[PDB]
């Protein structure tokens, strides 16, 4: 029933501007109040502030002034939020809520990702990832596929274009100077590496990149 | 302009026993909120005004508490309740978050399994060479990573990132990378992994040769 609706990912520059939206469903939107959330990686849910149409009530953190501007649209439906400032501080996940009245919050938002970055988008690598010269020890051989130096997030990472799901551990990115480093590992038996066709596929759809790597013996 | 500090940070808990988190404020607190968020996923509410429960919320979570401290009871723990808790005040504007109570699964204890890889050529071409060692299926999460180049450690360029626990196994997975130039690569030979883990003292050791 009641859903909010928000985009994906934002990222703009140090320094300017960006107006977040939130499409609200399922409920009479001028009815109960909307509230704002931004969570960072490890620091906590940390609460912005939150606007009633009705009788329009709007409430701030005093530590998000002026860095938030809180508006809304009836027509259309939607929930603004324009942050001023934008710094590295910023990059975090900012949350829609809504909740009747002050001050807890009952359905949650999809969460738009902010990231505040000089960088510019880069298309990604993809580099195969062999086992040492001979043989693996034990029965089960393990290979990977690494993929260094893309910005921005995410990459789709599947093997054998979808043939091989189970036994695949996919590694989560890190920022390392403006472009990201990923990789992921598979476990197979060795009666099936390299008598069969394995594969890694990584696509980004930001620079519309679409790379396969065969994993050749060393 | 309360504080609130949830206790303890990290919870380890096995599936079909009592589990107790508690919450704990600066000053006197009328009502009390909870928030649970399921990795990859939308917080949601809970528990509210301390004892209540919202809509959707399985019969098995339940509240209590007064003044500073609160307190979130699981009577039973189950696999799908393994996620982070929020704590969540008013009367007081802010209207501030907890910490976040991380409810973790229970596992027997797991030995990991490492998998050293040497630079891929595509990458030497450039002028890079990443060294990219696998720590898969252990548990519990904390474990100790050690880079050795011919004997001697190595600190800088270092890259760790952890997976969340697993839905099927309950275990974690860890993924090491040192970032070297080709010059520095190609000036020494032996390039060593190793893995300092809470199920052995012993560390678990994966190496290779640049030479061979």
């Amino acid at each position: 029933q009641v859903q909010l609706q928000q985009p994906g990912a934002e990222l703009v520059r140090p320094g300017s501007s960006v107006k977040l939206s939130c499409k609200a469903s399922g409920y009479t939107f001028t009815s109960k109040w909307m509230h704002w959330v931004k969570q960072r990686p490890i620091q906590g849910l940390e609460w912005i502030g939150n606007i009633d149409p009705s009788d329009s009530e709007t409430h701030y953190n005093q530590k998000f002034k002026d860095k938030a501007t809180l508006t809304v649209d009836k027509s259309s439906s939607t929930a603004y939020m324009q942050l001023s400032s934008l710094t590295s501080e910023d990059s975090a996940v900012y949350y829609c809520a809504r909740g009747v009245t002050r001050g807890y919050f009952d359905v949650w938002g999809t969460g738009t990702t902010v990231t505040v970055s000089s960088a510019k988008t880069t298309a990604p690598s993809v580099y195969p990832l062999a086992p040492v010269c001979g043989g693996t020890t034990g029965s089960s051989v393990t290979l990977g596929c690494l993929v260094k130096g893309y910005f921005p997030e995410p990459v789709t990472l599947t093997w054998n274009s979808g043939s091989l799901s189970s036994g695949v551990h996919t590694f989560p990115a890190l920022l390392q100077s403006g472009l990201y480093t990923l990789s992921s590992s598979v476990t197979v038996t060795s009666n099936t590496w390299p008598s069969q066709t394995i594969t890694c596929n990584v696509a980004h759809p930001a620079s519309s990149t679409k790379v396969d790597k065969k994993i050749e013996p060393r | 302009q309360i504080v609130l500090t949830q206790s303890p940070a990290i919870m380890s808990a096995s599936p079909g026993e009592k589990v107790t988190m508690t919450c704990s404020a600066s000053s006197s607190v009328t009502y009390m909120y909870w928030y649970q968020q399921k990795p990859g996923s939308s917080p949601r509410l809970l528990i509210y005004d301390t004892s209540n429960l919202a809509s959707g919320v399985p019969v098995r979570f339940s509240g209590s508490g007064s003044g500073t401290s609160y307190s979130l009871t699981i009577s039973r723990m189950e696999a799908e309740d393994a996620a982070t808790y929020y704590c969540q005040q008013r009367t007081n504007y802010p209207l501030t978050f907890g910490a976040g109570t991380k409810l973790e699964l229970k596992r027997a204890d797991a030995a990991p399994t490492v998998s050293i890889f040497p630079p891929s050529s595509e990458q030497l071409t450039s002028g890079g060479a990443s060294v990219v060692c696998f720590l898969n299926n252990f548990y519990p999460k904390d474990i100790n990573v050690k880079w050795k180049i011919d004997g001697s450690e190595r600190q800088n360029g270092v890259l760790n990132s952890w997976t969340d626990q697993d839905s099927k196994d309950s275990t974690y997975s860890m993924s090491s990378t040192l970032t070297l130039t080709k010059d520095e690569y190609e000036r020494h030979n032996s390039y060593t992994c190793e893995a300092t883990h809470k199920t052995s003292t012993s560390p678990i050791v994966k190496s290779f040769n640049r030479n061979e």
